[PDB]
């Protein structure tokens, strides 16, 4: 039997196109078909190794953060599964195809960079590689998330699977994650 | 509709060709196109129309800006093709074309327009008066 | 003005940048309207042989390494 | 300590020879000492020579765009500054043809 | 928009003279007619700087070779233009121009039958022999006397064949390569020479031209 994600999420369902992303973005893999989130994986003691890291693991160890949660995995795995609840209840289709499709849509390709030659600086018009494309998309997502349901009576899980539907829908008004994307990507065009 | 006042008949074989003086200072960018005698001036624009700050007159920017205003100019009047002529300040002073000199030449044709015959005409003295310099030159 | 092209890289070949982020690659192009077309790129991340890469310009050249 | 057996200038046999203007200065320079390159380029980027033999309208050209030359003269300051010459080693420093 | 600068534009098409493509090459702009001005009158001295772009077989080889032309008539909406001058590219200058050679440099007055006064500039340089890569080592240099013999055979020899022919006929022969063989043919006892050129012509004093004569130049098969 192929596990489902949770129980209740079919990976087969779940087909990337874009092909850069298709070595990047973990759930095509016998391997990366998980129940749990939670792999305890060595994913960091070599260069490329982060890859090979289930994506929603991989979200997950974006929200450990500020001083006050770091380590505590449990609890964010209770708030991606709830978000990709609300995720299903909202679209109606599989809440990973909603991420995976929102990891796609929202990041930079265009970014801007000093490179000094001899005598010239000034910023530059540089192209974004596709393991910095995937790791900034969470990244925004995640960093939109916090900046909403900080004060908010919203919870994570609610302000993560707003930003995530937002995110796949490329609405620039809706996503912070596009919000940045648009921006650097329009300070990129300006620089070259 | 559109009247342009540029060349009574045409055609799609055709080649209209304009001529553009383009001229580049460490300073400042000049993008001029006229007719093939030089006398009845087209279009006309500087880096300085394009930018407000004193310093960024020169800059690719500029000129490509400037650049972009001519094409859209010429393309009213029915012009598919410029010569190009380039010009540094030349004389006594520097004879290397300023920054907004490549940029410029490109945004030209990054606009659609043909690009004609190019030649370099910087004033070139047989023999100089005395440069603008000290005896020593700019010192510092 | 929106038009992509999907890149995808040869050869890794210098680093550079003031900080030394970026990494100079070339690239062949698979769009369909210019394939098989070569160019040079600064990439800022971190790139192996054979990636992809979205390309917004494919005239935008970049200066080779020294 | 006299440095340099040529004192710089490459001038034997005058008393006397023509002094020449700085490029990057203007700072006037002996002709012997001035350094000077004979520069040939091209007045364009190689992207930007992509974008324009697409738009040439004479397709008889072969490398048909012209070459900018240059004259190039540097008063010492100005081209040891620029880099465009180098402090050498006592040994190295009289090599006559160098580069490449 | 509020009235387009050009609204009391007329163009006229250019017109090249004998030795040149019938063809109009370019086209110019002038305003019309104010009841004073007249707008052909308005265009009887302009001058056409253009390449051979304007001899439609042998054109695409020769970027090198800058004409002037001066209008001297204007028949219906397009305007006729005689011979004023003869130059080249910066290019095809600095193109020839090598160290370790001898620069000879040859200048010429001489009078047609036609009526004109023309200068003309000669070019050319030190051919070397030996079969070596010339440098440093290779020096090519002719002595200054042998120099002089030089100038003095070759401005000689176009001031003779200037007097003999029309400016149809030494435009002509200007341009293309004819006088090129024929100058090192003289040139050669003195010293072999590189890439003669014609690097510039003026024209000093040119006649008003009868309508006949004007109509002899356009002749055109
Ligand atoms: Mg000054
Ligand atoms: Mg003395
Ligand atoms: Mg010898
Ligand atoms: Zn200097």
């Amino acid at each position: 039997t192929q596990p489902k994600l949770f129980g209740k999420w079919n990976y087969d369902e779940v087909k990337i196109q874009d092909p850069c992303f298709q070595n990047y973005i973990a759930c095509t893999t016998t391997k990366s078909q998980v129940f749990v989130p939670h792999t305890a994986g060595r994913y960091q003691v070599k260069k490329f190794r982060k890859t090979q890291c289930p994506i929603v693991e991989r979200l997950i160890g974006t929200l450990m953060f500020h001083g006050r949660n770091a380590g505590k995995k449990a609890l964010c795995i209770k708030v991606v599964k709830n978000a990709f609840e609300i995720i299903h209840l909202v679209t109606g289709r599989n809440p990973l195809e909603v991420f995976v499709g929102a990891v796609q849509n929202a990041g930079p390709r265009e970014d801007s960079t000093r490179i000094g030659t001899a005598g010239v600086v000034r910023k530059q018009a540089v192209d974004v590689a596709p393991m910095r494309r995937v790791n900034l998309a969470i990244y925004f997502i995640i960093k939109g998330c916090r900046e909403s349901a900080f004060k908010s009576m919203r919870s994570i899980a609610e302000t993560l699977a707003d930003e995530i539907i937002n995110a796949e829908k490329n609405n620039t008004q809706s996503s912070w994650a596009i919000r940045k994307k648009d921006e650097i990507e329009k300070v990129a065009k300006g620089n070259r | 509709e559109v009247i342009s006042y540029g060349p009574p008949n045409v055609g799609a074989n055709e080649n209209v060709f304009g001529v553009c003086h383009i001229m580049a200072t460490w300073n400042d960018t000049f993008i001029h196109v006229t007719d093939l005698s030089g006398r009845e001036t087209l279009v006309r624009v500087t880096g300085g129309m394009k930018v407000k700050a004193d310093r960024e007159e020169s800059s690719p920017y500029a000129a490509m800006q400037a650049a972009i205003d001519v094409v859209n100019r010429c393309k009213e009047l029915k012009i598919n093709a410029l010569h190009i002529k380039l010009r540094a300040k030349g004389g006594v002073e520097t004879k290397q074309p300023g920054p907004g000199a490549q940029s410029a030449l490109r945004a030209l044709a990054r606009s659609g327009m043909k690009i004609g015959r190019i030649e370099d005409v910087t004033p070139i003295p047989t023999d100089s008066t005395r440069r603008e310099g000290g005896r020593r030159g700019r010192r510092l | 003005t929106e038009e992509t092209t999907k890149a995808r890289i040869m050869d890794v070949l210098g680093k550079t940048g003031s900080r030394g982020g970026i990494t100079q690659v070339r690239v062949v192009l698979i769009s369909g309207k210019e394939e098989g077309r070569q160019l040079i790129r600064n990439v800022k991340g971190a790139c192996r042989v054979g990636d992809v890469l979205e390309l917004m310009e494919c005239e935008r050249e970049a200066r080779r390494l020294r | 300590p006299v440095k340099r057996r040529n004192a710089g200038r490459s001038q034997k046999n005058r008393g006397h020879t023509r002094t020449v203007p700085c490029t990057n200065c203007g700072r006037q320079v002996a002709k012997d000492k001035a350094v000077k390159r004979y520069t040939v380029r091209d007045m364009v980027d190689p992207s930007s020579k992509r974008d324009i033999q697409q738009k040439l309208a004479f397709e008889n050209e072969k490398q048909g765009i012209p070459k900018l030359y240059v004259k190039l003269q540097y008063c010492i300051s100005c081209a040891i500054h620029s880099r465009v010459v180098r402090v050498r080693c006592a040994e190295d420093r009289r090599i006559r043809r160098p580069p490449i | 928009r509020t009235i387009d600068p050009l609204s009391r534009k007329e163009w006229y098409d250019f017109r090249a003279p004998i030795p040149f493509s019938s063809k109009s090459f370019g086209k110019t702009l002038v305003t019309k007619s104010s009841g004073n001005r007249i707008a052909s009158e308005e265009i009887k001295g302009r001058v056409v700087e253009s390449t051979l772009a304007d001899l439609k077989d042998n054109s695409n080889d020769k970027a090198w070779r800058k004409v002037k032309l001066v209008i001297d008539e204007v028949d219906g909406r397009n305007a006729k233009t005689s011979f004023y001058g003869l130059d080249i590219t910066r290019d095809r200058l600095c193109s020839m121009i090598r160290k370790w050679q001898t620069l000879i440099e040859a200048r010429v007055d001489c009078k047609t039958n036609d009526g004109y006064i023309i200068r003309v500039f000669t070019l050319a340089f030190t051919k070397k022999t030996s079969a070596g890569k010339q440098s440093s080592t290779s020096t090519c240099y002719a002595k200054s006397s042998q120099v002089r013999a030089i100038r003095r055979k070759i401005n000689t020899f176009i001031t003779n064949e200037a007097a003999k022919l029309g400016i149809a006929e030494f435009s002509k022969n200007l341009i293309g390569e004819d006088y090129t063989k024929k100058i090192e043919k003289e040139t050669k006892n003195i010293f072999p020479l590189q890439n003669i050129t014609i690097r510039k012509v003026k024209v000093l004093k040119r006649p008003k031209l009868d309508a006949t004569k004007i109509a002899e130049l356009y002749s055109h098969e």
